[PDB]
C-alpha cells in the first residue's frame, strides 16, 4: 500500500 | 446507496484525514465513500462511450449545473494569468504556485456559493474541499492521481445531488475537457511536480482517469474505431484526434513534455499500445488497474478527505 | 577474474547494446560483467567505512590516477560553463563536445602504452553524465560511473586505493551531477517515484552510510537524525548520506515524510547505519541492477565488463 | 523485470  | 445523497436529512462538515498508514488505506477499500466513488466512476466511463465523437467546439450543456461546474473553472482558470509564475530552473515545482492556491482558497467559498442555489450552501465546506484540492498540492507545488481522483469526486457530489438528470457523455465530455486543460496548463506554467508518481512503472505522471475516459469513448466502436490502439504511438494520427478523444490527449501532452523514444519513457502505455489489440480491453484493464495503482495505493489516496455528507468513512 | 584485466591480452571494443527484454536482464545476472561491478560495489562501499571524517578541501590523492581522472572530470565541468541553457536543449550541446573531447583526455590519462583501452572506458564515463537525448539522470548513470572507476581499477591504475579516494573522487563526481541536474533540468531516468529509493542516486546513499557504518552508535549523526534539515547540512561535505538528503532537501518542497517516502521510513526504522548500508546494497541489486528499465543502457564490451556466463 |  505504501512503500516501505 | 450509491447514488443520492439522501439531501435532505443527511448532515455536511468539513473533511478531514482518514488515510494515515497502511490499514488506514485498507479499511478505506471496504468505505461507503469508495463505493461511490467507484460508481461514478462507472457511470461516466459508460456514458463516456456514448461519446465517441464529441463536438470539439462545444460550450454549454442543458443542464443548469455543468454549466456552473463549467463557468467556476473558468474562473480560477483565469486565475493562473494574475499569478505569472517565477523565472529560473524550470526543474523543480515553480514556486508562483502557492500564491494561485491563496488566492483560490479565498474565493472558492464565494464561487461555489453563486454557483448552488441557496437551499445548497450547507454543503459547501463539503464541495469546497473536493473542488479545491482537484488542481495539485498546496505546499509540495506536486499534482497527480489523487487530485484527478478528486476532481471526479467533485462532480460524483454534485451529481450525488441529484442536479445532473440525464446527463449524456458529451456533459462528462464537456466538463473533464476543460478540467484537463486547465490541468494541462497548471502542470506546465507552475511546472509542477508529480505526486503519487510510480515513475516509469505506471500508467502517466499525473492522469489515469484521461485513458479510461478515452479508451471508454473508442469501447464501442473497436474495430471501426477513428484509430486502433496500435496507433496512439503515430505522433502525427494522436495530434489529429487530441480534441475528439482524451486518449490521443493524454499521449500527445506526454508526447510534449518527455524527451525521449516513447517506448523509453513511457514502457506501460508503450506494452499496451502494442498489446491490447483493442479498446474495450484498454478500458476493463485500466479500470482493474485504477482501482488497484489508484484506489488502494496510500501515497496516492491519504489526501482523500472524508465528511459526513458526500464520501463517509462507514463501513459495509 | 573479478579483479583485474588480461593486460594485454583481453582485447577491447566500443561497447554495443546487449539488454534488450526481460529474458535478457535475467541472463545479464551471470554475465562476468555483473560480478565485476558487484565485486567493485563491496570494495569501494567497505573502503570508504574507513573513511567517516574525509579532508571536505582536500584535492589530490597521493595516487597518479585518482588526480588525472580528478582532472579529467574537472576539463568537463569547465565544458559546462562554457554551454549555458535554452530537460534543456543546450544539453545535446554539451554532450556533443563531451565526445568531441573526451576520448582525447583520457588519452592523456593514461600511460601511451594503453590507449587501446579508450574506446571502452570513454564509453562508460561518457554517460556517467545522463543521456545524449532523452535529457534525464538515474542510477544506471550514477553505475556506469562505478563501472568507469572499476575499468580504471581493473588496470590496476589505484594501487592500495583508500575510502579517502573512493570519496574524493565520487565526492567530485556528484559535484558536477548536482549541477548538470539543476543547470540542465535533467528528469528522472527509469525511476520508481516516490516508491523508488531517490529520484537519481543509489550509491550516494550505499557510501554514505558505509562511511558513519563502522562506528554507528558513535556516528556524527543516527540514521533518524537525516529527518533534522540542519544537522544534515552541517554533515553534506563529509558525508555523502546527508549530501544526498542535502539535495532532496533543497530540491523538493513538502515535507519529507511525503515525498521521500523510502528514506523516511528508514530513517525513523532501521535503528544503526550498518544496517542501513546493508539494505541498501541488496537493495541496489533488485531495484537496481535487476530492473530492465535500468540498466538496458548498460552497453558491454569485450575487455572491462564483458556480456559472458560463469 | 520491466514494467507492463
Ligand atoms: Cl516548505
Amino acid at each position: 500500500a505504501a512503500p516501505k | 446507496s450509491l447514488d443520492r445523497v439522501d439531501w435532505p436529512h443527511a448532515t455536511f462538515s468539513t473533511p478531514v484525514k482518514r488515510i494515515f498508514d497502511t490499514q488506514t488505506t485498507l479499511d478505506f477499500q471496504s468505505s461507503l465513500a469508495i463505493h461511490r466513488i467507484k460508481y461514478h466512476l462507472h457511470k461516466y466511463t459508460t456514458l463516456i462511450s456514448h461519446c465517441s465523437d464529441p463536438d470539439p467546439h462545444a460550450t454549454a450543456s442543458s443542464i443548469a449545473m455543468v454549466n456552473g461546474l463549467m463557468g467556476v473553472l473558468d474562473k480560477l482558470a483565469h486565475l493562473i494569468d494574475e499569478t505569472p509564475p517565477l523565472p529560473g530552473p524550470r526543474r523543480y515545482g515553480n514556486l508562483a504556485c502557492r500564491e494561485w492556491h491563496h488566492k483560490l482558497d479565498e474565493r472558492l467559498p464565494q464561487w461555489l456559493q453563486e454557483m448552488l442555489p441557496s437551499e445548497y450552501h450547507e454543503v459547501v465546506p463539503e464541495l469546497q474541499y473536493y473542488l479545491g484540492n482537484s488542481f495539485g498540492s498546496s505546499t509540495r507545488l506536486d499534482y497527480g492521481t489523487g487530485h484527478e481522483l478528486s476532481f471526479m469526486a467533485t462532480v460524483a457530489a454534485l451529481d450525488m445531488l441529484g442536479m445532473f438528470p440525464h446527463m449524456r457523455g458529451a456533459d462528462v465530455f464537456l466538463l473533464f475537457n476543460k478540467y484537463y486543460t486547465i490541468m494541462r496548463r497548471l502542470i506546465l506554467t507552475y511546472t509542477l511536480e508529480p505526486a503519487g508518481s510510480h515513475g516509469v512503472w505506471g500508467l502517466d505522471d499525473h492522469f489515469h482517469l484521461v485513458y479510461i475516459l478515452g479508451s471508454s469513448q473508442w469501447q464501442l466502436l473497436d474495430a471501426q474505431a477513428p484509430l486502433q490502439p496500435r496507433e496512439i504511438l503515430d505522433k502525427s494520427l494522436v495530434r489529429e484526434y487530441k480534441d475528439t478523444n482524451f486518449y490521443c490527449q493524454g499521449i500527445n501532452f506526454i508526447n510534449e513534455v518527455k524527451m525521449g523514444p516513447f517506448e523509453e519513457h513511457s514502457p506501460i502505455l508503450y506494452d499496451i499500445a502494442v498489446t491490447v489489440p483493442r479498446w474495450s480491453k484498454v478500458c476493463k484493464g485500466l479500470l482493474k488497474m485504477y482501482s488497484v495503482e489508484v484506489l488502494k495505493k496510500f501515497p496516492v489516496v491519504q489526501h482523500f478527505w472524508f465528511g459526513t455528507g458526500f464520501f463517509p468513512w462507514v463501513n459495509i
